[PDB]
């Protein structure tokens, strides 16, 4: 019954705002504070405020410099978190949290992943990545580089191998654009007879891309 | 404005072993009424945090009974019984007594495991990514122990630096390794200038630093 | 409101706009109930 529930991702670029939603559930609105967290990746978690919808009150977190503001509609129980002069900085996924009077963050919102860039959507280009010709084994793989936004799946086989298959997390490089490879450990004797081929897929430019590596 | 300090940072625990997560904070933190607002969470990738312990000692509803908090005005501690293979996440504590609120800096805790050396891959830029007028040499760390591992990439002996990244697969479900990609980026130009491509490796696991080589 | 306790470092008053009852902080202290201490 307690359900906090946030608005989609976005993609904005620098200099200008973010309104994140959050529409709570199961609860009396007035009866709780809305919090707002961020998480920049590889970071670690950052407060940025809160706003008692009642007789409406509110407290950020200095840091910010009055950037962010917090909103409250009663007549829709959403609380909404605005931050102005977006940076790369600001990229992160922003989270809301109920708190009550003296009480924990139990309920959480899924989450709300903001990207802070320039760039502009870009589909990838997949290379191959196999050695130039040991225990048995030899490895493989994909190389997925150059793409926005940062969503991209891999598969090998067509989910068909799981096994020894490392898909690395992505790198957002100098160009502003994101870079993953995707790896896979294979016997040695296998590799003429069997076949291995990976699978791309980047939603946000509905590019789906199949390479079999050699 | 409360500093909250986790001494910990990571932590290596053995399945089964006691894992003790610390925090702490620059003032006290003994609200009014005399209750302590320092909270624990647990934060697994691609996730909001679980609550997991609130006012300093009391286990959340539902929270398995090997999770437990202690502490002493500015001083606190999250700990785990027996470690599981599902409380492998980043722990957190947070401080909600003064405002502004605060959250510590978090600790990551995996799977202590054997050492065990990686196995070196390099792969030479494609034919199909020369033709676009840029060259991307990579580097693979395959299934390895500890997560520290350090990655030298050498064009004809001369030291690598600002010209590469690395990406770390999170501990291994299935065997509590790390694997480790590198990505030297160069244009067409400077790869078709040099004729050798290496990638040293150095590591724990290995008794002298493995290369793995490649002539243009 | 009683003597069941409702606003912490502060004086109660009815807020006939929101038709809820308030707290009025005292200086330093913030909080829909005024229970916190603004370290700012
Ligand atoms: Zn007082």
């Amino acid at each position: 019954q307690v359900q906090l529930v946030q608005s989609g991702a976005e993609v904005k670029k620098p200099g200008s705002s973010v309104k994140v939603s959050c529409k709570a559930s199961g609860y009396t609105f007035t009866d709780a504070y809305i919090n707002w967290v961020r998480q920049a990746p590889g970071q670690g978690l950052e407060w940025m405020g809160w706003i008692w919808p009642g007789p409406v009150i509110t407290y950020y977190n200095p840091k910010f410099k009055g950037r962010v503001t917090i909103t409250a509609d009663k007549s829709t129980s959403t609380a909404y978190m605005e931050l102005s002069s977006l940076r790369s900085e600001d990229t992160a996924v922003y989270y809301c949290a109920r708190r009550e009077v003296l009480s924990p963050f139990a309920y959480w919102g899924q989450g709300t992943t903001v990207t802070v860039s320039s760039a502009s959507t870009k589909g990838p280009s997949v290379f191959p990545l196999a050695p130039c010709s040991s225990e048995s084994t030899a490895a493989l793989g994909c190389l997925v580089k150059d793409y926005f936004p940062e969503p991209v799946t891999v598969s090998w086989n067509s989910g068909a191998l799981t096994s020894g298959v490392h898909t690395f997390p992505a790198v957002l490089q100098s160009s502003g654009l994101y870079s993953l490879s995707s790896v896979v450990t294979v016997p040695s004797s296998s590799l003429g007879t069997k076949t291995y081929t990976c699978n791309v897929d980047h939603k946000p430019s509905n590019t789906k891309v199949d390479k079999r590596v050699e | 404005d409360i500093v909250m300090t986790q001494s910990p940072d990571s932590l290596a625990v053995s399945l089964g072993e006691r894992a003790t997560i610390n925090c702490r904070s620059s003032q006290s933190i003994v609200h009014s009424t005399g209750n302590t607002y320092l909270e624990w969470y647990q934060q697994k990738p691609g996730q909001p945090p679980k609550l997991l312990i609130y006012k300093v000692s009391n286990r959340f509803s539902g929270v398995p009974d090997r999770f437990s908090g202690s502490g002493s005005g500015t001083d606190f501690t999250l700990t785990i019984s027996s470690l599981q293979a599902e409380d492998v996440a980043v722990y957190y504590c947070f401080h909600g007594t003064h405002v502004p609120y605060t959250f510590g800096g978090g600790t990551k805790v995996e799977i202590k495991r054997t050492v065990a050396a990686p196995s070196v891959f390099i792969f030479p830029p494609s034919d199909e990514q020369l033709k676009s007028g840029t060259a991307s040499v990579v580097c693979l760390l395959n299934n390895f122990y500890p997560r520290e591992a350090k990655v030298q990439w050498k064009v004809d002996n001369a030291l690598q630096s600002g010209n590469s990244q690395e990406s770390v697969t999170e501990q291994d479900s299935k065997d509590s390794t790390y694997s480790l990609s590198s990505t030297l980026t160069l244009s067409k130009a400077d790869y078709e200038k040099h004729k050798v491509y290496a990638c040293e490796v150095t590591h724990q696991g290995l008794s002298s630093p493995v290369t793995k080589s490649f002539n243009r | 409101d009683s003597h069941t306790q409702f606003c912490f470092h502060g004086t109660c008053r009815f807020l006939v706009q929101e038709d809820k009852p308030a707290c009025v902080c005292h200086s330093g202290y913030v909080g829909a109930r005024c229970e916190h201490a603004d370290l700012l």
